[PDB]
RNA sequence: GAAGACAUUGUCAGGUGGGGAGUUUGGCUGGGGCGGCACAUCUGUUAAACGAUAACGCAGAUGUCCUAAGGGGGGCUCAUG
RNA sequence: UUGACAUUGUGAAGAGACAUAGAGGGUGUAGAAUAAGUGGGAGCUUCGGCGCCAGUGAAAUACCACUACCUUUAUAGUUUC
RNA sequence: UUGACCUCAAAUCAGGUAGGAGUACCCGCUGAACUUAAGCAUAUCAAUAAGCGGAGGAAAAGAAACCAACCGGGAUUGC
């Protein structure tokens, strides 16, 4: 379901464009918050991927694949030892998994001009004022 | 005082609107006779 | 499909001698192989039909392909998928009638 | 039971008036005043016939 | 247009207003100052012409209220059958669209037509709905 | 318009083929339009009533009476149309059997503007009950012209029954005239009808002593 | 606000623009460090020429198709016509682009010729032994410049045959404009019994 | 034990909802309020014999009406005594 | 608060509504009769009989069609409650 | 009776790993109002401030389910 806005008694204290409480939607996916809770449960592991298995009216069910970056079978085996690099701590928390990149909008094309190298990065890049030594 | 109750306020102590309150009323409104089928002293 | 040599018209552009390069293998991604055809036929035999496919079978039997395509367009996304689905269900009806 | 807006009433009787007897039913409708309304509707039918009779 | 605007203070007694999209005829008007500094508010009590219900509204005096166009028209009866009057206009036009009145006016009109008087019927038009209000008898031109 | 001119032309062709050649009748056969309207209530909805004058007359010889004054009766002598005066109507003395006989005698009535007031007072409401009520005529207008007009009148009035019928014309007219008159009558009917071309239950064309033909 | 006869200005400075102001004070120092990086890279790859060989290739749009420029890498068909595999070309310093195609024989021949001259000009060392040092140059692009092709000769004979080159353009535009209606009329004429 | 594919839960849709949120609540003016409109206009006058010219100056008017009460032509002369 | 869809499976009965295939049906009184209404109709005839003039009745009768309202069977029917 | 398998546990079992700090720059979530519109509600401020989660010396992105419509170009990033 949706994300109810956590305000006491529905009062938002602002302009009427921000008075919505009920029909607001979370920007990340249920798959994303599922693997993020799994990563917090096993912080010594690394989240690789996730997949849907089942659902009902109340819950959605996912299975999360995790890899141990301290086990010697992953310290060796050069196909997988890239996960032991410290830049991959909490990929699911930084949105670097498959559904994380899907929710961040990282794709090539004219349909992704807002979100292609990072939405906030592009916003800073096109809201920066660039002044040179010899003013153009 | 009217900040404290629906019945508060006025230059005379009086209720104002009718004191019979709908069952579909919300919290803070249900002060009075809630969902009264009839009122008054029957004889 | 040769160009005309002038800047506007039907086949505008400069005439250059063509080469017709070698075909890329990625252009045949959706091509059906024998092994996947065999797998798809076997799992269709094993699993049978979904409920909307069953009621589509009833709609070709009773109310005709126009109502079948309308219901399949409502059920699936687009009219193209609806036309392909109604065509393959008509094939299932013909094959089961042969059975 | 096949006219409009009757099943909405029939749900409420199953919800809250399933365990009831006719003495209590007559007491509650007399205390709620619907019986007077039923009486006046049948009375209005009676003067609907009666005015035609007086015309004739 | 069917209806035209007016001001509350411009309104006065025995005039027509639109209240809750109903043609209404005013019986009572009362103006009371809101606060000592403020403008007075107009409280209007009116009766629907067709249904007879009592409708009231209060508004600012400077506010504009909607006003219907009411036309009263004079006709002669031809027949009363199935609850629908049949009327006859000057220059010989005939309408049967008017439903017969359902109250004591309708009863008195039915008895008068049964015992055979020549009856003059006043029907009013306001906002696309039509009704009969009163009947007289033609004293001359029998 | 759901109904098409070519379909009207076709159905008129077998209609006139049956009426003229295969089974001819001695009396002149009138072509009838019989309509039934759908999803409509006489009690609640507004009762539509309207009239149109066809260019070529459906019934040339139908009986008409002119209630009239001295000038109207003197003109009616020239017109050749039956008339009774105000003195004659007073003679009648509101006797029900004789006025019922007159109502079954004459299909149509034409009355003067002056006397149309007391036509109900001398004659009563049985004309409104029958549905034949006199049509107004004035001193300025031509009586024989309005006799031709009333003989060419087509009237749709709702009443209580949800089915109507009018006489479009004769069998003996020309095919294009019959097509044009039936098309303009259907157009007039749907113009009177609210929510047009969807509250049309059925349209039937027929000839007198002929089978029905269904146009939608 | 609005005032004397002046043009309407659109200055987008209603955000907190003073939080994002980049003044390039480090232009000169950045240039110096950039030259330092080039020199240390050249010393690290001390015989090799600091950049790969790029193909000549035709610029995309109608505004720029009159010009020719440098591409990303050579086509696999081009390197097979030159007579060496793509992996070997990548190891000896030839940029290979697996995703561009050859539809133009002149561009194909130019790139094959350019690869032939590169293979004639380079020296490839043995992988094990002597390393006969050979005094690097720093720019394969400067040793193989991109040349615009000569499209015509500067003097010819006038060949006039009466079409004015304006009627031709106008008629071509007209037949493109009224193409599809003519096959529509032809189709209904054909299916008219 | 009870209840049972109904409740519950999720998403949409209609109603209700000063319990709560945000905001508004004309101008002229012999102070403001009430009153009036001098707020868009028209005639006569103030107005000082070109034009312009104020006041909550004076006497009034407008938010329409007309297939002729418009256009052309012909004939005739009106109020009153 | 109300409705829909999902959660949501498994079984029996009883009603109702449409599609299109066809059947029959209509009794206040008066009037030769059982008048559902409309509209055409003065000639239709198969009997040379029935209508028409005429009787009664709000409504008139042959010979034509149409439209409702009823009951009535059936479909690899469509469906709702 | 004995021996497996599956699933679930317990150990101060053998060996490991996570938390907190910093946070200028980076990757996300969440999220205003003052202000401007000469009033104000959409809008603007701003996909910003505040709040929360997570990294590195950079991070992120990255080798097309791309751009194009041309004689076509050819991962990403930056000017
Ligand atoms: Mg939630
Ligand atoms: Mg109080």
């Amino acid at each position: 379901g949706n994300r109810k806005r956590p305000v006491p008694k529905g009062a938002t204290y602002g302009k009427p464009t921000n008075q919505g409480v009920n029909e607001l939607k979370y920007q990340r996916s249920l798959r994303a918050t599922a693997e993020e809770r799994v990563g917090r449960r096993a912080a010594n592991l690394r989240v690789l991927n996730s997949y849907w298995v089942n659902q009902d009216s109340t819950y959605k069910y996912f299975e999360v694949i995790l890899v141990d970056p301290q086990h010697k079978a992953i310290r060796r085996d050069a196909r997988y030892n890239w996960i032991c690099d410290p830049v991959h701590k909490h990929r699911e928390a930084r949105g670097l998994t498959a559904t994380g990149k899907k929710s961040r909008g990282i794709n090539k094309g004219h349909k992704f001009n807002n979100t292609k190298a990072g939405r906030r990065k592009t916003w800073k890049r096109q809201n920066t004022l660039s002044l040179w030594r010899y003013r153009k | 005082n009217p900040v404290d109750h629906p019945h508060g306020g006025g230059n005379h102590q009086h209720i104002g609107k009718a004191s019979t309150i709908s069952r579909g009323a919300v919290s803070g409104q249900k002060a009075g006779l809630i969902a009264a089928r009839r009122t008054g002293l029957l004889r | 499909t040769v160009k005309t040599g002038i800047a506007i018209g039907l086949n505008k552009g400069k005439k250059v001698t063509s080469m017709t390069p070698a075909p890329k293998i990625s252009y045949k991604k959706g091509a059906a192989s024998n092994r996947t055809k065999f797998v798809r036929s076997l799992v269709r035999e094993i699993a049978g039909l979904s409920p909307y496919e069953r009621r589509l079978i009833d709609l070709i039997r009773n109310s005709g392909e126009k109502r079948a395509r309308k219901v399949a367009k409502k059920r699936l996304g687009s009219f193209t998928r609806a036309k392909a689905k109604v065509e393959e269900m008509n094939n299932i009806i013909a094959a089961s009638r042969r059975h | 039971s096949n006219v409009r807006g009757k099943r909405g009433k029939l749900k409420k009787i199953q919800k809250k008036y399933a365990d009831q007897d006719e003495t209590e039913r007559l007491l509650r409708l007399e205390a709620l005043g619907t019986l007077k309304g039923i009486e006046k509707q049948q009375q209005r039918k009676k003067e609907e016939i009666m005015k035609r009779e007086v015309r004739e | 247009s069917a209806t035209y605007p007016m001001q509350c203070s411009a309104l006065r007694k025995n005039g027509f207003v639109v209240i809750k999209s109903r043609p209404c005829k005013i019986v009572d008007m009362s103006t009371s100052k809101t606060g000592k500094h403020g403008h007075a508010k107009v409280h209007l009590v009116a009766i629907d012409i067709f249904t007879g219900k009592k409708l009231e509204d209060l508004s600012p005096s400077t506010h504009n209220m909607e006003v219907p166009v009411v036309k009263r028209n004079e006709y002669q009866l031809l027949d009363i059958d199935d609850g629908f009057l049949s009327l006859m206009n000057m220059d010989g036009d005939t309408k049967d669209d008017v439903k017969a009145p359902e109250g004591e006016l309708g009863d008195s009109l039915q008895t008068a037509f049964d015992e055979g008087k020549d009856l003059m019927v006043t029907i009013i038009s306001a906002m696309g709905e039509e009704a009969a209000i009163s009947f007289k008898e033609a004293a001359r031109t029998d | 318009s759901k109904i098409t001119s070519s379909q009207v032309r076709e159905h008129v062709k077998e209609l006139l083929k049956y009426s003229n050649e295969t089974k001819k009748r001695n009396f002149l056969e009138t072509v009838e339009l019989q309509v039934g309207l759908k999803n409509y209530d006489p009690q609640r909805d507004k009762r539509f009533s309207g009239s149109l004058k066809l260019p070529n007359c459906p019934r040339p010889n139908m009986s008409i009476c002119i209630f009239g004054d001295a000038f109207d009766v003197d003109r009616a002598k020239s017109c050749g149309v039956d008339a009774m005066s105000v003195d004659d109507l007073k003679k009648l003395n509101k006797n029900k059997k004789l006025i019922k006989k007159l109502s079954k005698k004459y299909n149509a009535f034409i009355a003067s503007e002056v006397l149309i007031k007391q036509v109900p007072r001398l004659l009563g409401p049985q004309l409104s009950k029958a549905g034949k009520f006199p049509t107004p005529v004035s001193h300025n207008d031509d009586l024989y012209g309005k006799v031709t007009d009333v003989r060419s009148t087509i009237k749709f009035q709702l009443k209580k029954v949800l089915c109507l019928a009018v006489a479009v014309g004769n069998v003996e007219m020309e095919e294009d005239v019959l097509v044009n008159q039936i098309l303009m009558s259907v157009n007039f009917f749907v113009s009177l009808l609210k929510k047009n071309w969807q509250n049309v239950g059925s349209l039937v064309v027929k000839s007198s002593m002929g089978p029905a033909f269904r146009l939608y | 606000a609005i005032s004397k006869n002046l043009p309407i200005l659109k200055n987008h400075f209603r955000k907190h623009w003073q939080e994002r102001v980049k003044v390039h004070f480090d232009q000169a120092g950045k240039k110096v460090s950039r030259r330092n990086a080039r020199a240390t890279r050249a010393a690290k790859i001390a015989p090799r020429p600091l950049d790969l060989l790029r193909p000549v290739v035709r610029a995309p749009t109608v505004k720029y198709n009159r010009k020719v420029r440098a591409g990303r890498g050579f086509t696999l068909a081009e390197v097979k016509a030159a007579g060496l595999t793509a992996a070997y070309a990548r190891t000896i310093g030839i940029a290979v682009d697996h995703r561009r195609q050859n539809r133009n024989q002149e561009i194909f021949d130019a790139n094959v010729q350019r690869l032939k001259e590169y293979q004639s000009k380079i020296i490839v060392f043995p992988r094990n032994g002597k390393a006969p040092e050979a005094e690097q140059v720093l720019s394969a692009a400067a040793t193989f410049p991109i040349a615009q092709p000569a499209t015509d000769v500067e003097a010819r004979a006038v060949q006039d045959n009466g079409e004015s080159a304006f009627r031709t353009l106008r008629l071509a535009r007209s037949e493109k404009k009224f193409r599809g209606i003519r096959e529509k009329r032809a189709r209904e004429k054909a299916e008219a019994e």
